[PDB]
């Protein structure tokens, strides 16, 4: 196995311990859905009607709080149904609940099959009134990983 | 372990000079020469 | 003593991104 | 030379027999573990392995391309399969059923 | 797991609720204390240093309470049934390659543009009906993906039979297709797996897929072969993993914020939450205001975890007892 | 290049005593060792 | 999500917003600094050597 | 169209130093993880609210 | 703790007994298993992350089998019950100061001349009695010694009724003159307390400790006041934190060596064993000796810790599941 | 043998006689080393600046 | 049989295998078995008591250790502390051809 | 008992609490066999806060 | 009198470095700690078998 084994180079070490490493990985996330619910907190099945109808808010169970006040997300259909965020996220144990509307104009609402569990949710933009409005949005970090190996 | 003699004189300190003397102390004593015997070998036929 | 010749010897081989090498085996080779 | 060869199967042809919990499962004669890591082919099978029956070119382009369309650029998409002598004829009458199509 | 504050945030673990202060004797006692006049609410716990008590909780500024039960923080695996496609064909045509693309999304990173591809492939006999493929697809699928020697189970493969049609058939790389012996497959169950867990370094995060399918020639044209729709979950995520990882974070705001980095030279942080144990969480969100110009508000909050067994009785004795002293109206889960 | 502290250590020696300096073996194969009047 | 290997301990972990010690501490990058110089000698007379 | 951004930081976040247990890293444009050696938390809270 | 092997030692939890390898299923199970030809015993061990055995022990190369209570692992805590020399006086004389010196002998380190010097003085007066000094003596100790300011708890001291003579009155710092009401007080106890323990970094250890008197004048000469001597110990310290200590070793002979160092990097292994509960220890040491002229022999040994009810029930049944199986004589405890 | 202050952690240890490994591991003298040249990028086509 | 890292025994025509060497079947890496101890002679038949290595808390099938499976030595490994003497070496002879006037 | 003692050792002077050290360790002058071990330590730290 | 000691240790033991996360110490022959930079393991062991 000579020829196989000396196609690789080698590497030194100062001993027989166990040796680590820095593993980098990327940052682009979007948050998965975990439930949809309307205003009075029941939650929309996959069966259910149009949620958010007449641009009326409904709740956006997430498992993780990312997204800030103010803030567009869009579903897995970008651009085509954008939530605008009414607050900061509520915490329901480890859950973040915000109270969204629909910000396209859309009189009819979103269907109830692009509200489901497992739906990716990515950030936009964060916009405003020209005139007298108050703060929004915010900004997200990161950190990398590493991994070992033994002799 | 003898100290590492791939150094600048700088490198070469107090407690390096020192740290030599104490291996020729502690450790060798060891008769391993390859053209020359040992020293109760010697010492008989002394 | 018996005359033994002993060999000793460490190693080791770091894969550092295992994703980067891909393999296709014969299904008989597993399992 | 077999030592040489202890040395190339422990290299490239080795396993690693520890827990996820950290511990050893094989004691040696002195009661100590016996310490082992995993070779070239335990650690590079941990990713981007398949196990075919009959090779095609159907399985072989879709996988490496999903592979290089995701993580490779345009012009850095040269893959070069290492096989043996007989994966060469494998691969030589398998191109000419896909070319005679 | 790291998570995001409004402002800082306090947990303390209910193990048994107790109704004095000189009761407290136990590591993870609590009393939710109050006045006669209902005008600040606290809780005195029991550390295993000693007792401690909360931040007081002026009851005027509070701002929601609301008790999160644990089958709300349970993660719903999702589950993908490929069958065959009625409209190309419902019995295997013979001599077309059957190749499935399993499309994963994150596969070591945060993101997805990480991606990951595992496969499976039947070629298909003169006999072969669609039973017998799923018999040889789902042990083709269980060779790729759940071998041994792999860093992550990263999904669960699982036949149906049909006469039974509720009960999953697993099948391993050690599954041969002699111990697959029933005559009526009709779906294969592709189901994510748990991802490993150490409390604090590595959180509970998923790896999600789609299967997708190549093309085959079945009367000339190029059709893909099969369907893969999402059916409902069947098996749910522990709680366990998510609060013992929260109460990790909330341990810094109280004691040390160097947890073990010099390792010899630390402040050791004793956590009373077991991870093999589901909770029920409860969380009151209060504030501050200044006295005469500090009126900008200090949003902080209270944390409380309790281990239920099926009906949740421990919570809902706590949610009582804060009720009864306080003067709240937080709604019993 | 002696320092008045290493001539106190050559005078604080206790007194006299005057080819046996002392024995080592390497690579000794047992442990059983015989001695008393002085060689091993 | 997932493992590089059999041995890895870390998970990627993030964070929005407000960032405080306990943010910056369970992310490993607050550590105590040893005081070099400061040393500590248990203070007794010694009768060993005598 | 108007947008807008904001983002709180505490107050003892003026110097303060990151002790580097695992390697800190600045999210780039391409969403790519980059070492950044730079020591102060402030070196990468102005790089994101960029 | 770090303790002294001969040349290995490993532990393993017995916290339930399956005696089949099909039933290990939950942490920390036990199976002793042999063969029919008694020449070969080993323990196949349920870890937490799969089943593990043990060194396979050539039984015609054991030494020593014995297994050992819970009762003989509990240092128990010294008693000293300082009274007046009543031939130096029946009662205290009116002018003296009567000073008791604690002579602690391990105070921070390990060595006898790390000392520690603590003090009691009572300035006796006319009519002042017997009792009535060793109330006030006791209070004089309590303190000084068992103060809420010290670093370390260094002895707990009480007062014994004439009438009662068998329970103790604790007198701590804050206990008052009137607290302490009898008039038939006879002598001062002072106990050994048990000291902080720390997994891993802090062990089980004690400070000793010798009442020393000093000297009075009486008639003209200056004699010494009292006498100390040794009662026998009614406390025990138990056997929870010398295993934990135990177990936290012996799991780096099948494991990781180094045990937190560097921490973004640890591999957290599992701890088993409960420092609230007391343990059984039962050691199989033995060795290895090859059919060759190599006839020197290597030393092994196996420690087995299972939790004690009082009636050591889950040693003697494990200790009958190894005699059974391997053919020794280890005796039921 | 107890604290001289609250926060000594760390007690006085001691063995006898042969020290393995596991001896120098549990007076904290090991640590796995640091391969600072290896240094991992997992590898993907970014398309964050497109 | 090997469902806990149970010893089990491989019997061989020769006596081919040494102390501590760990062998494999016909299936390389996935069923590494190391020898515990010599071999105790059966004749000419040869008796190895061997473990499985590589992990294995299922046990390697028993269609996997049936008669005519080759076996082929891989290397011999040891802990890292107080080890002794594992391994061996083997040989091979000629034989000869001839010819005539 | 080493010394030439031959009616024993005290029954009072082996209780609980009596303190043994090492004195040394005297063989055999014709086919000895090794004796005697060796003995370690280790330190402790502290700390402090503002 | 004639006396004896031994020490064994493990063969690994030749070049050991100490990564000291405690700071490794000798014990002086007066009975003192005393601390030492060395970071070999057998310059320790061969201090306290003489």
């Amino acid at each position: 196995l000579d020829t196989f084994l000396n196609s690789f180079p080698t590497r030194e070490f100062e001993d027989d311990n166990e040796y680590y490493w820095d593993v980098i990985g990327s940052s682009r996330r979007n948050i998965p859905l975990v439930e949809a619910r309307d205003e009075n907190g029941v939650v929309v099945a996959a069966n259910a009607a149009n949620v958010g109808v007449g641009t009326s808010p409904f709740y956006l169970v997430f498992p993780e709080d990312w997204f800030a006040d103010g803030e567009v997300i869009v579903g897995n259909l970008n651009q085509v149904y954008p939530f605008r965020i009414l607050g900061d996220a509520r915490m329901e144990g480890t859950n973040a609940v915000y109270k969204v509307e629909l910000m396209g104009g859309n009189t009819q609402g979103v269907p109830a099959e692009r509200l489901q569990q497992g739906e990716r949710f990515s950030i936009e933009f964060a916009p405003v009134e020209k005139e007298l409005s108050r703060k929004v949005g915010d900004v997200r970090f990161t950190s990398p990983v590493s991994m070992r190996n033994e002799w | 372990n003898f100290p590492r003699q791939m150094l600048p004189f700088s490198k070469k300190t107090k407690q390096w000079r020192k740290d030599c003397l104490l291996w020729a102390n502690q450790k060798t004593f060891f008769n391993y020469s390859l053209v020359r015997k040992s020293v109760i070998h010697k010492k008989i036929n002394y | 003593g018996s005359a033994v010749i002993h060999r000793m010897a460490t190693l080791g081989v770091c894969v550092l991104d295992p994703t980067r090498t891909m393999s296709l085996i014969p299904a008989i080779l597993q399992g | 030379l077999q030592f040489d060869e202890y040395k190339n199967n422990a290299m490239a042809w080795g396993t690693s027999n520890r827990n996820l919990n950290g511990e050893y499962m094989n004691f040696g004669k002195s009661g100590n573990a016996i310490k082992t890591g995993a070779g070239i082919f335990e650690q590079t099978e941990v990713a981007n392995t398949m196990y075919y029956n009959t090779f095609s070119l159907k399985l072989l382009e879709d996988a490496l391309y999903e592979l290089s369309a995701s993580k490779l650029a345009m012009d850095d998409r040269l893959f070069v399969i290492k096989t043996g002598e007989r994966g060469a004829i494998q691969f030589h009458k398998e191109v000419l059923k896909t070319v005679s199509g | 797991m790291v998570i995001s504050i409004n402002q800082v945030r306090q947990l303390y673990v209910a193990k048994a609720l107790k109704a004095n202060t000189a009761a407290l004797t136990t590591a993870g006692d609590i009393v939710p204390k109050a006045d006669t006049a209902k005008t600040t609410l606290y809780f005195q716990s029991m550390s295993p240093a000693g007792i401690v008590a909360s931040d007081k909780i002026n009851l005027k500024h509070v701002l929601y309470a609301k008790a999160t039960p644990s089958e709300a923080l349970a993660h719903k695996l999702v589950r993908y049934s490929v069958t065959l496609d009625a409209d190309v064909s419902a019995t295997p045509v013979a001599g077309q390659n059957y190749i499935l693309r399993l499309a994963f999304r994150q596969y070591i990173g945060l993101s997805e543009e990480d991606q990951y591809f595992k496969y499976g492939e039947v070629i298909a006999r003169s006999g072969m009906t669609a039973s017998d493929f799923y018999k040889k697809m789902a042990i083709s699928l269980a060779k790729n993906l759940e071998n041994k020697t792999e860093s992550t189970p990263l999904v669960n493969i699982y036949l149906i039979s049909a006469a039974a049609a509720s009960t999953d058939v697993p099948v391993t790389s050690a599954t041969k297709e002699s111990d697959l012996t029933a005559t009526d497959y009709n779906q294969i169950i592709i189901e994510e797996t748990e991802q490993p867990w150490v409390l604090g370094m590595m959180p509970q995060a998923f790896i999600p897929f789609t299967p997708q399918f190549l093309t085959i020639t079945v009367d000339g044209e190029d059709r893909l072969w099969g369907v893969a729709t999402v059916v409902t979950p069947t098996k749910t995520v522990p709680d366990g993993h998510l609060i013992a990882d929260l109460e990790y974070f909330c341990m810094g705001a109280r004691g040390d914020i160097y947890r073990g980095m010099g390792y010899p030279n630390i402040i050791k942080t004793t956590y009373l939450v077991d991870p093999g144990a589901v909770y029920d969480v409860l969380d009151i969100h209060y504030f501050y205001t200044g006295s005469n110009e500090s009126v900008q508000k200090s949003e902080k909050t209270i944390t409380l975890v309790a281990v239920d067994d099926g009906s949740h009785t421990a919570m809902n004795a706590l949610i009582g007892a804060i009720n009864t002293a306080s003067g709240l109206t937080i709604a019993t889960l | 290049v002696l320092s008045p502290k290493d001539i106190k250590y050559i005078e604080t020696m206790p007194d006299y005593i005057g080819e046996r300096y002392g024995f080592v073996n390497q690579n000794m194969i047992g442990d059983e060792i015989t001695v008393r009047d002085g060689t091993y | 999500a997932g493992k590089l290997g059999k041995f890895q301990m870390l998970g990627f972990q993030h964070w929005k917003g407000l960032t405080s010690d306990n943010h910056l501490g369970a992310i490993f990058q607050q550590a105590p600094q040893k005081a070099t110089n400061l040393m500590v000698q248990l203070l007794a007379f010694y009768r060993g050597k005598s | 169209t108007t947008i807008r951004i904001q983002h709180k930081v505490a107050g003892n976040k003026l110097n303060k130093k990151l002790a580097m247990g695992i390697p800190m890293v600045r999210n780039l444009e391409s969403g790519k993880q980059v070492k950044d050696t730079a020591n102060m938390w402030m070196h990468y809270v102005d790089w994101e609210v960029e």
